[PDB]
């Protein structure tokens, strides 16, 4: 969660981020300072022109004017420039290294965590949060630091020739800061509310796009389309409490400092002011306070418009204080040797309140086979997914070679393991890559056309027009479902892991195919580690051990003679099957 | 650790009647399966009788109709009955839990002369 | 695809999107007047100040002055406001309805579209471009149109009281206009190269976000990281460019304008131009060239800004004139009365080039259930969504009802299927409300749990913490792998559709939950179309005619006890199984 | 639409060699399956004889071993090749493409002595 704290702490915050380009950054306040010097003698040069007049005085002065302003204008774009590019090159390095940040803080967040979350949130975090610091940090920066310069050199300007009206421009000051104090944070609580409704926007338009099918067979169009216009409009409704602060804003502090204006006018009806000076400081003053009123309206615009980057940063910073997959482990394994025991393991799911795994004991001795057989939702999966880290266990112990599973590297324990999944998932690139994912550069084109072999897939990968190569869907969608199989098990087979675990890699199969990828398991895996979890009894015949579970206890284990023997469960499943 | 303990009986006439009983602590024993194995001298062990959570039974076709196998979960002990021994049922017998590569006991003698 | 056109072009383009709302751009033009009228009478009020001096003439008007000046910016701030508010309102009506438009247009495009397509890139255009759309017509908009009329004000105040200088302001102002066209080229360009980038940023975050598992253990985080490092770099580059033609043009045309400057001095230096009036005449003059100076600063940088909204515009019209899912069939079916057939139809996937159905003749009568079995990739799952229409097909005809398919409304024809696919989606929300995902108001929670109940889910429901009313994972996720089978079979048999098509409905279900649902199929569609299938035969030795396909032709086709005699295919697969 | 014609034998005698040809037009024959049927003017159909893409054949069983089902996709013909003919075999035969729910031709009767 994020509390509202101002910009001053917030640009705090970021300083670690900005230190490693402080050089472009005192360039630019170089530049800065010689850009407002430059538009300040300009708008200064009036008061020669006016005292030293047209012919009330001899004309030396006229003549070298012209001159005097074309290189004025020539120093001032060219400082304006180095200052403008070098604070935009600062906040896109800063951007960009947000960006990253934000990027592997979610890719190390723990899996309870993208249960509980929608996509489409976290994208906008990547997509709508990040550009609006972006817009902010380009565009308004760059204007609220030249508008403020433009403002100083004013002042400086007007303290000179005559500061007994200078005086009533500094108790007004601290009215306008104050406004500009309450406003800000006004602007600050809208962008975190316009956020947050952007975020359900993109978890709309995400759920739409990727439902499309059961939108088109159920007649989902109807509902989908209220859902958004309930989002956009109250997006465009945040945008207007946007827009009605910061037009209420803008008119009051300029109201506020046209008083300035209004003084100074009448001190010089005054009958004791005038005379000090001719024409010309007095006309320079009046021509100064209807300049400084332009750079207060640019600045309480553009203000409207940097407090949105400002809200962002904020949203990030307690983003990536979060806490993330919880890792403290240090005994990195270079290869593990296959045994893993569950002592007494008990485990709940978050926020669940009964247990779903009770009082676990189970062994998987190195070069074997335990099949997980038991009805729908009776902890399979879970088992598997306890193996690998996702979920940690509430009592009991995992151990891997004798220590626990916490102990190790989550990098160096997931190596361990290769896992062909219930759900298959796979990307947007090729065959090949899809096989080799991670390991693109460390596998042969030969050592995955082996894997797809193992795999049966290299009958309908040749028929592909393009071979390997073959570019396949979003999420295989180019292929067919016993396909897509195929391919997520060749992906596993690739890497001879220790351990193994196969969770319902058959279902989408038929029963040759299955009896061919038995046959290639049979000589791969036959010292290595393997956990299969199947609802088929044919495919796991040969287990070494076979292990029943129901509503998360072990109700029976043993060898498919011993337990076709023994007339229990596993002997029910057989028969009915 | 769950252990699970017999309390059988001894020498039996031809005919007669007996009744073993097994204890079984440290189990979820509501959910668990449950059996009586036998052992001759030479023949390995034997399932004699099963029993699963939903109370369903199962026996050795030589035994069936003989041998009953029941549990009582608010007592948490399985029990074996005998009815009509005959002199070939003369073995230990061994309560077993959740499975053949589960959890055994000691094992209680039975002899019929 | 985007040809850049104009900023007036595609003002001219989204006209019609802006009739509706005519009044407040109506009121808001006369505010912008106002404002603009206040602007140069305030800056203009120097020449009495001169003229009429603090003592050399009569103080007069001083008296009134301080008044005239408050009321002035009370009238300033009256309009500033409205025209703010008025212009921000129209530009939300107009990016709401925007959004709305590309909603609807992503719901009803094809199929094959979303195979082709990325998620990400499409998110992109509804979060991204949108918002740059908005972030320009609402504040760069503002900024345009209120320094443009305070231009125009400057102008008429100066042609007014020295024409003989307003001459060269003349003769310049065209060369500003034609390097302003320039830059806005070069900023549309880039805008739409940093739109296609930003796609590329939300699709490799996408893609590791719906992959995290697979990231996790194939440990893929190297090559996600470095994937992501080079868009965000890409992206950093072209804002780079964006900003280099900022800070490149505005400079320069701050020069070009300068000019203006540098003649007035040389014609106040002239011997022949001064005399003609007061001092203070030429005063107001130096003071507004210089004030005029400043607008073009701030227009300039703000259409940085604002052209980055015109070229996202431009991208939403090319998107908005593609076509839809093709839909010229008029006649709306009430009730399907189950026939399908069919007749002698051949179809190849888009850009494929071979068949994947080849000359099929299926016949599905009403009441009857078809089987259709054959190994992996041999074209079920087309056939089932060729009924549905989700492709069209290149020979032959699919009739209901003696009709062509396509004859039909598209969404009447989809009122008549209901489908258990494959891959089995669903939506975060409740079960009741996935169970009746687009029918909420029509279906009686005793409705939903007939339903769930004839699903074998009303068991693994009533042991849920809530109940019906538990929220389910983003696409089930706390759900097991059969359990979310359940549900989705519990959602199609909600519908009492005339045709039912299961596709592989039992595959992640354990045999005695598929003997329970096949025992409620049996009596719920005794008298309902229904295709099934299948790769196990247990699910389907009832059915009226069993269809063996391989490679996209049918090979044979019988009843169960008909095709065991005929020792044909189906016979091998049933004793292999 | 795939039509699919018999050119069969006539009368033989006993332990005769006969050969029935059936050409199938529209078909993709190098997939379908294909089968010989026949009929007795009492029994229903019963299926003779079955080939299928692999050329894998299957056969009745008491025809096993006399009769061969092969097939020429060149020439897209189907053939049934007769021998040791005995007077139980006299009925009409029918060739079958995909199924015996699929399409069946005119049919040739056959008459042993
Ligand atoms: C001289 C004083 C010196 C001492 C004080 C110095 C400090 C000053 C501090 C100023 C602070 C400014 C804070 C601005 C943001 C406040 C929040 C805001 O703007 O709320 C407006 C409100 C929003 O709408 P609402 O209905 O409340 O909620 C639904 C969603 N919009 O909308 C409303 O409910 C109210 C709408 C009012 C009508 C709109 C404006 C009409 C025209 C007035 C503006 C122009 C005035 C220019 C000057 C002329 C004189 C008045
Ligand atoms: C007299 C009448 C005249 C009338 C003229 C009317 C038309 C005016 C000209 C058209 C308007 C401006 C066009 C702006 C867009 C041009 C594109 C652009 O900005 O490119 C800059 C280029 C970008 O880098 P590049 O490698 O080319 O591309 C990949 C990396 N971005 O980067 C470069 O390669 C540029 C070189 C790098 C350094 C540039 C900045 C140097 C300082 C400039 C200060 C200007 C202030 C005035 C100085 C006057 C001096 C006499
Ligand atoms: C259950 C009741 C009983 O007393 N049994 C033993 C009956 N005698 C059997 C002789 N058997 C010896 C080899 N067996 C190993 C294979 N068994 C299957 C073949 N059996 C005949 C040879 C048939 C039997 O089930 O029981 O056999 C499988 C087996 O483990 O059974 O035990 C066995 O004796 C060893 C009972 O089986
Ligand atoms: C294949 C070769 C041949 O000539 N057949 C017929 C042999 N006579 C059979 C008598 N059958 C009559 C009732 N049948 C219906 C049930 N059939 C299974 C029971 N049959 C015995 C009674 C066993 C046979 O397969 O064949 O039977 C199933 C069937 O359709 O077979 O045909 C049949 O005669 C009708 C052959 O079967
Ligand atoms: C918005 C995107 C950012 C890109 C654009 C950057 C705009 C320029 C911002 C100017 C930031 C001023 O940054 C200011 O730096 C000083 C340097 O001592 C920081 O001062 C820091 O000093 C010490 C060590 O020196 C640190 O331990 C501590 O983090 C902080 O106190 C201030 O906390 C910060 O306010
Ligand atoms: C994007 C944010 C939305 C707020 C935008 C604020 C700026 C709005 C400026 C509108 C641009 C000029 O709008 C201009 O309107 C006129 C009519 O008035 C349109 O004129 C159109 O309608 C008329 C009358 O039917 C016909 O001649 C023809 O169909 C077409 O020319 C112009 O094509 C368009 O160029
Ligand atoms: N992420 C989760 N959060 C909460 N509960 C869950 C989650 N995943 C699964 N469950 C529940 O935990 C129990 C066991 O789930 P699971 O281990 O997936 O079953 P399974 O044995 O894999 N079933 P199946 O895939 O059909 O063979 C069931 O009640 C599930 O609904
Ligand atoms: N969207 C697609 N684009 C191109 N080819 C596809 C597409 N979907 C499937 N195919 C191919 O079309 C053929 C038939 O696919 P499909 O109809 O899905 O097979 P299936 O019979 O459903 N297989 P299975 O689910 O394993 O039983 C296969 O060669 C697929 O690779
Ligand atoms: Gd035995
Ligand atoms: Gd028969
Ligand atoms: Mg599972
Ligand atoms: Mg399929």
């Amino acid at each position: 969660n994020d509390k509202d704290l101002s910009t001053w702490q917030t640009f705090r915050r970021l300083w670690p981020t900005i230190a490693p380009f402080k050089a472009g950054l005192i360039v630019a306040g170089v530049a800065l300072i010689l850009n407002a010097a430059s538009d300040t003698f300009m708008l200064s040069l009036l008061k020669p022109l006016l005292d030293d007049g047209f012919g009330k005085t001899d004309r030396s002065v006229l003549v070298w004017m012209p001159l005097v302003v074309i290189g004025l204008m020539i120093l001032r774009g060219i400082t304006s420039y180095v200052s403008s590019y070098c604070i935009s090159w600062v906040s896109g390095k800063v951007v960009m290294t947000m960006r990253r940040r934000l990027f592997g803080h979610m890719m190390g967040m723990p899996v309870s965590f993208f249960d509980k979350q929608s996509t489409g949130t976290l994208l906008s975090r990547i997509t709508y949060d990040s550009e609006q610091v972006a817009s902010s940090s380009s565009g308004a920066l760059i204007t609220v630091v030249r508008e403020g310069a433009s403002i100083i050199g004013l002042f400086i300007m007007m303290f000179y020739y005559s500061w007994q009206l200078s005086i009533i421009l500094i108790v007004l000051a601290p009215i306008v800061s104050i406004a500009i104090r309450v406003v800000s944070k006004r602007f600050r609580n809208i962008s975190k509310n316009m956020q947050n409704t952007m975020g359900q926007v993109t978890t709309s338009a995400e759920q739409m796009l990727k439902g499309h099918k059961e939108v088109l067979i159920f007649g989902g169009q109807e509902v989908e389309t209220k859902r958004f216009d309930k989002v956009s409009n109250r997006m465009r409704l945040q945008g207007m409490k946007m827009v009605s602060a910061s037009s209420i804003s803008d008119p009051i502090i300029q109201l506020i400092a046209s008083l300035a204006l209004a003084f100074v006018l009448y001190a010089a009806s005054f009958p004791s002011v005038m005379d000090s000076l001719t024409a010309g400081t007095i006309t320079v003053v009046f021509s100064s306070m209807i300049a400084l009123m332009r750079p207060l309206k640019s600045l309480t615009n553009v203000n409207a418009q940097f407090q949105r980057g400002m809200a962002a940063c904020q949203t990030l910073f307690t983003i990536l204080d979060s806490e993330q997959e919880k890792d403290e482990g240090k005994r990195v394994i270079e290869r593990a040797t296959g045994d893993v025991e569950f002592r007494n393991v008990t485990f709940t799911y978050p926020g669940r309140d009964v247990p779903a795994l009770r009082n676990i004991n189970l062994k998987i001795p190195a070069g074997k086979t335990v099949a997980l057989v038991g009805r729908s939702g009776s902890g399979k999966s879970t088992i598997a997914s306890l193996i690998t880290r996702f979920y940690d266990i509430d009592e009991g112990e995992i151990l891997m070679d004798g220590h626990d599973l916490r102990e190790y590297t989550l990098a160096s324990l997931r190596n361990q393991v290769a896992l062909v999944s219930q759900n298959v998932h796979l990307f947007n690139d090729t065959v090949a890559n899809n096989i080799a994912y991670a390991r693109t550069e460390q596998y042969s084109r030969e050592q995955i056309e082996e894997a797809a072999r193992m795999a049966y897939a290299m009958d309908f990968i040749n028929k592909m027009d393009n071979g390997l190569d073959t570019v396949i869907g979003e999420n295989g969608v180019l292929l067919s479902g016993g396909q897509r199989q195929r391919i997520a098990i060749a992906r596993a087979l690739l890497r001879d892991s220790p351990i193994l675990i196969l969770d319902e890699a058959t279902s989408a199969l038929d029963t040759e195919s299955e009896r061919a990828i038995q046959a290639a398991l049979d000589e791969l895996q036959k010292n290595r580690t393997s956990l299969v979890i199947a609802h088929r009894l044919s495919t796991i015949e040969k287990a070494d051990e076979i292990v029943v579970v129901e509503d998360g206890v072990i109700v029976e284990r043993g060898t498919h003679n011993d337990l076709l023997e023994h007339r229990g469960v596993y002997a029910q499943l057989h028969k009915m099957q | 650790q769950m252990q699970l303990v017999e309390s059988g009986g001894g020498l039996v006439q031809a005919g007669g009647s007996l009744r073993l009983s097994c204890a079984v602590s440290g189990s979820i024993f509501s959910i668990i399966t449950l059996a009586w194995y036998r052992q001759a001298p030479g023949k390995p062990r034997e399932n004699v009788a099963t029993i699963t959570r939903g109370s369903r039974t199962s026996y050795c076709d030589s035994v069936k109709g003989r041998f009953t196998i029941s549990k009582d979960n608010a007592k948490s002990t399985v029990y074996l009955q005998m009815n009509k021994l005959k002199p070939e049922d003369t073995a230990d017998y061994y309560c077993n839990a959740e499975g053949p590569a589960g959890y055994w006991g000691q094992g209680t003698p039975v002899t019929v002369s």
